[PDB]
RNA sequence: AGGAUAGUGGCCUACCAUGGUUUCAACGGGUAACGGGGAAUAAGGGUUCGAUUCCGGAGAGGGAGCCUGAGAAACGGCUACC
RNA sequence: AGGGGAUCGAAGAUGAUCAGAUACCGUCGUAGUCUUAACCAUAAACUAUGCCGACUAGGGAUCGGGUGGUGUUUUUUUAAUGACCCACUCGGCACCUUACGAGAAAUCAAAGUCUUUGGGUUCUGGGGGGAGUAUGGUCGCAAGGCUGAAACUUAAAGGAAUUG
């Protein structure tokens, strides 16, 4: 605002109004794709220890 | 830097048998110098050639039978008509009976005889005589 | 915007004066008017009260100095001279 | 190596470079300058007429000696005042000062041949009749 | 010589080649096995070492860091390996 | 598609030589004027449901593709329902036995009906001159990612 | 080779033919990933974590011993940089000669230095925007770039 | 969006927005430039010329306007200015 | 422009030589030579040899790094440790012999792998002058730089070697 390109109130608001929702955007992929990283890879980690070690190796074949 | 295997392989192979070497070092040989090579070798300008595999595109020993006598490139691979080859001949080779004229084609790599015989041209790699 | 090419601070003086005499005061007036480091806080606060003395606008210890500059290049070589004296003497 | 895009996709560089060279010839860039039809006694012809106002008795080039017995013609068609040769023994009485003569390049596009200094023409006929037929005294220069 | 056989050269040709003008290029670094004599844990140790590796043990330098092949501590005992 | 007020100019926009009868009521309460383009062209469903206009649209104006078909790559897409591409290609100059890399800056009119963005290639179709400097209309953008979905940013 | 440079020198590592862990290997797949990601929780560098590792333990090669190379197991490990690397050492290679060179207004050497260094960062940065691990329009602003090395 | 046209279209008019082309040469200038088929030369590759027997364009001293007509901005049609 | 300004030293004064000698030589001496801040941006800026890549011939030297040596040398006489040596090795500056090869030759280990012509790429030249001139543009405080003709003039200009 000091330097120009706010050429009244109505601008400056259309601006910031513009400006938070482009943050507000970025920030709706930012919570989505940090879900993804933490569900999709760190959920089935606990299934490596659940199962890759559990069936059709030690159980099953066993007796 | 390095812009065209075959150039360097051609062009050590020419030094090799200038200096009259019975064999020669090629690196890093590409596929297309072994497809170069055997329609050189099939044809009886060279003879056995081995190609070390290792896993830096390999390199490849040629055994010279003092039979070669010139094998270039004609770079860039001009694309040729199944016409102009013969004008591509006839400034290249030394005489209409022998020599070769290799270009890679859609049905492969092959001298300039049989890419008459199959119909087909393409591009030049270049020429062995 | 870039507002003018060359004559910068001495375009205030117009076309008057000369070129070579408006080149010369416009490097000693760039000089004179640049904020410059105090040698006591640290901080690029030193101007110019009078000709040859310089005020911190902070910690407010003004120093004696050139007429243009905080530190003439003859004072900064006799100030290198004089510690070469004194250490011959306390060594 | 050989200091030439030898690429496949270089053409726009090699018409480029080859054009840019081609103006290193003294023919091609006559012709492209238009040399000939700007300044050229001679607006690009081979012959042109003139009238002869008086003549011009040129000392030769070493290592010869001798008077060249050339005429200066003023060009009607654009008013050059150019020298010209007058070939053949005599032929300079043949002709005189207000005649009307049809010159000819002098054999080397310019670049006066022999031992003439600075005239580039040589006069083919005059008052409309061959000057070699009156070197043979077939015909004969009317007064005109 | 005009004739030699590049796919079997002597052995000593290869020891007197660079490491990677070679036939096929393959490192000529190594690794080692170095105890200290204080206490009684192995540790592999690169034959180019580059750095002042300590056994987990305690912070004993067993090795310093050199241009080529690091330098081994005086008090310990290597084994090639 | 179906929204960004369509209805923001002076004149009302609507298909011409239609209407819709409020005398019945369907389910549907409307109708919209479509046609596939042709050419082995599937219209894009954002056109078989839209809301806009665009009278030279391929599929819902009055416009017919037909003539040739252009392909290449978007280098401008700030003007309204029109973009430029560049359909850069080779010409072989008979003299050097070379090729050199000539190109061409088509625009193109696009309708609403794709999201088509800068890189992304795009085909496009002759029709009845559009405007002064444009003849095509984008038909179908060519995306497999679009040169887009793998290199743009991922916050 | 030094685009930035005449030197032609060849020292680099000569990776053995063999690709696969040799006999004398006692640790297992998991145990070197273990011991990866332990010394990459330090704040390390995977050229670092090569080097650690070629030293500390007879992991002559993390990608042969492993079945995936070091940074790439970071990535799908969640310790992926903001930046590449040699990126990031190039940037602060360059900070460190920008702030000599305002101290030392006379390093003529230094300054022409500069712009070498630069030109290797913006090559480097175009590289990398396209493969896009650096976000599109990632520039090297040479202002707030300490900022990104501390 | 309309007007105009035989119709398309900034072709024109109103409103709207800031677009368009460019070192892959835009734009400007020159042309002793009408374009092409072709002509001369020609080992091949090419070079130069192509007002000129055919196709296409433009013109009827120079611009401009228009009537008739399917077809003209016609000129062995007209009107005006030079 | 500021400081600095010992020496040397354009210009200049000067005393000599010379037919003349405001040239060489001698004495002095200004700008400058030095530095800081700005310029200029050219040099026989030359290896008169663009840059990158490979290959082709032998060698001994040397510089920097690396490797091997129950090699010599040093307070203690394999016992505390660098330098030297031999053999290699990469990179560097080059050097010598021969030229297979190249070149007009001189010569070149690249100036080779080019009429058996094509590894990639940038720049430049097209007889000599006129002329790096005019003009125009552009940068410079200026000196000038970069870019850059033509008319006209000429049959040579030139290179390398041979004999005298």
């Amino acid at each position: 605002s000091k330097g120009n390109a706010f050429k009244h109130k109505r601008a400056l608001v259309e601006h910031i109004i513009q400006a938070k929702a482009d943050a507000q955007r970025e920030k709706a992929l930012n919570e989505e794709a940090e879900a993804r990283r933490l569900k999709n890879r760190a959920a089935r980690d606990r299934r490596a220890q659940r199962v890759a070690e559990k069936r059709d190796a030690l159980l099953k074949e066993d007796a | 830097t390095r812009s065209s295997v075959l150039a360097d392989a051609l062009n050590a192979i020419n030094n090799a048998e200038k200096t009259g070497k019975r064999q020669v070092l090629i690196r890093p040989s590409s596929k297309v110098i072994i497809k170069f090579l055997q329609v050189m070798q099939k044809h009886g300008y060279i003879g056995e050639f081995e190609y070390i595999d290792d896993h830096r595109s390999g390199k490849i020993v040629v055994q010279l039978n003092g039979r070669l006598n010139k094998c270039g490139v004609i770079s860039p691979r001009f694309n040729v008509k199944i016409g102009d080859i013969e004008k591509w001949t006839a400034n290249l080779l030394p005489a209409r009976q022998f020599g070769y004229v290799i270009l890679t084609t859609s049905a492969g790599i092959m001298d300039h005889e049989e890419a008459r015989r199959k119909h087909v041209s393409g591009k030049i790699l270049g020429f062995v005589y | 915007a870039k507002r003018t090419k060359k004559v910068g601070i001495t375009g205030k003086y117009g076309v008057r004066y000369g070129s070579s005499l408006r080149r010369q005061v416009k490097k000693l007036e760039i000089q004179q008017h640049a904020r410059y480091d105090c040698s006591f806080c640290g901080k690029k606060t030193v101007k110019r009260g009078a000709a040859g003395i310089w005020t911190c606008s902070c910690c407010k210890k003004t120093v004696a100095g050139g007429a243009y500059t905080v530190s003439t290049a003859a004072a900064a070589t006799v100030r290198s001279t004089i510690r070469r004296l004194r250490e011959m003497v306390e060594a | 190596g050989k200091g030439k895009p030898r690429g496949l996709n270089s053409a726009r560089k090699l018409r480029v470079h080859r054009r840019n060279n081609r103006w290193a010839e003294n023919n091609y860039k006559k012709r492209l300058l238009g040399t000939a039809f700007k300044s050229s006694p001679f607006g690009g012809s081979s012959h042109a007429k003139g009238i002869v106002l008086e003549k011009l008795g040129i000392e030769s080039k070493q290592p010869n000696s001798a008077i060249r017995k050339c005429v200066r013609v003023q060009l009607i068609k654009n008013g050059k005042k150019v020298t010209a040769f007058v070939p053949n023994d005599g032929c300079l009485n043949f002709v005189d000062e207000n005649d009307e003569v049809l010159l000819a390049g002098f054999g080397r596009k310019g670049k006066a041949k022999g031992d003439i200094p600075g005239v580039r023409f040589k006069v083919v006929k005059v008052s409309g009749v061959s000057l070699l037929a009156l070197w043979k005294e077939k015909k004969e220069k009317p007064r005109s | 010589v005009l004739v030699q056989d590049l796919l079997h050269p002597t052995a000593a040709s290869e020891a007197r080649k660079h490491k990677l003008k070679t036939l096929v290029q393959g490192p000529r670094s190594y690794f080692l096995d170095v105890k200290c004599p204080g206490c009684l844990n192995i540790t592999t140790v690169f034959s180019h070492a580059q750095t002042a590796v300590t056994c987990e043990s305690c912070s004993t330098i067993l090795c310093t860091p050199t241009g080529g092949k690091a330098k081994l501590s005086e008090g310990t005992s290597f084994r090639r390996k | 598609s179906t929204e960004l007020t369509v209805q923001s100019e002076r004149a009302f926009q609507k298909q011409p030589h239609i209407f819709n009868n409020p005398k019945v009521k369907t389910s549907k309460r409307t109708k919209r004027w479509y046609k596939n383009a042709g050419l082995g062209f599937k219209t894009p469903k954002t056109a078989i449901e839209g809301s806009y206009i665009d009278k030279k649209c391929p599929f819902t104006g009055l416009v017919s593709i037909r003539g040739k078909i252009l392909t290449g790559t978007v280098v401008s897409t700030k003007m309204h329902r029109t973009i430029v591409i560049r359909r850069a290609y080779l010409h072989y100059i008979p003299k050097y036995n070379r090729y050199e890399k000539r190109h061409k800056n088509v625009p193109v009119h696009v309708s609403p009906a794709f999201r088509v963005q800068v890189g992304d290639i795009v085909t496009v179709g002759q029709c009845r001159p559009i405007s002064k400097t444009v003849r095509f209309n984008v038909v179908k953008v060519s995306a497999a990612a679009g040169k887009a979905n793998k290199q743009f940013a991922k916050f | 080779g030094r685009m930035h440079s005449a030197g032609k020198g060849i020292s680099s590592s000569a990776i053995p033919y063999s690709r696969n862990a040799p006999a004398w290997f006692k640790l297992s797949s998991e145990s070197v990933i273990e011991q990866i990601v332990k010394y990459a929780r330090k704040g390390l560098t995977p050229s670092q974590i090569g080097v650690l590792l070629r030293d500390a333990h007879g992991v002559t090669q993390a990608r042969v011993i492993t079945g995936n190379k070091i940074m790439r197991i970071l990535k799908s490990n969640g310790l992926a940089p903001e930046i590449p690397e040699d990126l990031y050492y190039l940037i602060k290679k360059a900070v460190s000669v920008r702030k000599h060179l305002e101290r030392n207004r006379k390093d003529k050497d230094a300054k022409f230095r500069l712009i070498l260094i630069e030109s290797r960062i913006h090559r480097l940065a175009r590289y990398y925007r396209t493969v896009a691990v650096l976000p599109p329009n990632w520039k090297y602003e040479s202002a707030t770039a300490s900022a990104l090395v501390n």
